[PDB]
């Protein structure tokens, strides 16, 4: 959901 | 004088600006004096990015394993060590670039300016807020990471901000510059939300101050109000409480155009329950919150 | 989709103060030139209508105090360009970047470094409105302020301020010395002429919207340019031309849409308004992203 | 009214 720049 | 979302000049932070790459991993660094910061995250690959263990991962690298370049010169890595979320990458070299500087971490609501950076060169610079729910509605694309966010008093550069991700709203999260997270995220693709997020009440006063000092009027009115009165109206726009030290904060600003917060409350009230009927303010067509009481008085005449 | 404004490190190395008895304002340093307004040569009372040639023969190098961060550059020339002064100093600014003057078009938008005593104390982006000023922000002693463009690694100045016009707006000359619109140095009493809405921009503002993957506004129809024009122009938009559409083309075809196509969306969103809607989180139509800018924003172009 | 800067 969260992504890691 | 205008009205404009201005940031900060960044040459000072352009010249510290860096690649750093592990692995195949590239993202941007922050150098002063010997010192390269970047997000931890660096470190990872795609199979780690869901449930990594940054400590492990960090023991099976050396100095040797990360490679930090500023424009196309390659600085030796001498020492690395975690902090929280950024690693802090020890090179031979000096950065003679270095501005003075101050590492803070600032508060919900307040302002600071954005350099976002691509492989350690600069795009571009935008000033934004931080929300009161601790995200940044950014400008962000694969590979931002690294780029940071500061304000600038006289020639001393206050860093509060370094990029670390989006969160699926489509918002930005990060660290301040010790490595602590801004907001209860964690650097990992898991299933993470921003909590409620609401208008910048202080904000959107000093802002209509702007306006006013800026010779426009219009939306002013004859009534006052309670704070306790103006905050169950405003709450129920999902605006953030005012308080006391809020009302304080406008001093100044209340003095230099003779409205009273509580009228400039009254002011804003009527203005969120009945709109703006088709008016512009400074230009705008709905609340701004994205300049401080501080940002207004620097940026319009006293 | 933020208003960004170009890294301003390159610019903020060519500001210096620049000091003509009691009046201080900015300079743009590059190589061993100063440009600054020539309106610096100017007193209190000497603003209403001055002979400015007339003026400038009563100076000398001497008059002129040129300072970098502390640091006092020799004058050793003074010339007038326009609405702009040429001082000749002993040094060659060590940080000049490669660089170049143009002459901005209305519509296009640069980036400017607001200053004050040499010192930059903001950026922000801005569009050279159609009637030939723009909507900045400046206060007392901000005059030489510059505004630019960074194509590659070169810094194309093209903006200098000088004055504030009774609409709240402002003008300018380009690094010539020469004003963008029919404005003059001198406080007389001189007005913009009415404004209109970048249709140009907002065409691609809509096209940033439709990468970004907001694209609800898009519709199955098409229209001719001419029954556009006839539509926009209630809105007061600035009439759309060929060339307008030429330029776009290359956001049209990372998009596949054609640009008529894009204008039967914009002439829908005109007289239906959005219906509380946002497009790229806004809710109205911006027009002071160009083509450009909207290419390198999602681009992740960088300097 | 114009204002020079």
């Amino acid at each position: 959901x969260a992504v890691l720049x | 004088s205008g009205f404009r979302k201005m940031a900060f000049p960044s040459g000072k932070v352009e010249g510290c600006m860096v690649q750093v790459t592990c692995g195949t991993t590239t993202l941007n660094g922050l150098w002063l004096d010997d010192t390269v910061y970047c997000p931890r995250h660096v470190i990872c690959t795609a199979e780690d990015m869901l449930n990594p263990n940054y400590e492990d991962l960090l023991i099976r690298k050396s100095n040797h394993s990360f490679l930090v370049q500023a424009g196309n010169v390659q600085l030796r890595v001498i020492g690395h060590s975690m902090q929280n979320c950024l690693l802090r990458l020890k090179v031979d070299t000096s950065n003679p670039k270095t501005p003075k500087y101050k590492f803070v971490r600032i508060q919900p609501g307040q302002t600071f300016s954005v350099l976002a950076c691509y492989n350690g060169s600069p795009s571009g610079v935008y000033q934004c807020a931080m929300r009161p729910n601790h995200t940044i509605k950014g400008s962000f694309l694969n590979g931002s990471c690294g780029s940071v966010g500061f304000n600038i008093d006289y020639d001393c550069v206050s860093f509060c901000y370094m990029h670390h991700m989006e969160l699926p709203t489509g918002v930005h999260a990060g660290t301040d510059l010790e490595g602590k997270f801004y907001g209860p995220f964690v650097d990992r693709q898991t299933a993470q939300a921003a909590g409620t997020d609401t208008t910048i009440t202080l904000n959107v006063l000093a802002w209509l101050y702007a306006a006013v000092i800026n010779g426009d009027r219009w939306f002013l009115n004859r009534f006052t109000t309670t704070l306790n009165d103006f905050n169950l109206v405003a709450m129920k726009y999902n605006y953030e409480p005012l308080t006391q030290d809020h009302v304080d904060i406008l001093g100044p600003l209340s003095a230099q155009t003779g409205i009273a917060v509580l009228d400039m409350c009254a002011a804003l009230k009527e203005l969120l329950q009945n709109g703006m009927n088709g008016r512009t303010i400074l230009g705008s067509t709905i609340l701004e919150d994205e300049f401080t009481p501080f940002d207004v008085v620097r940026q319009c005449s006293g």
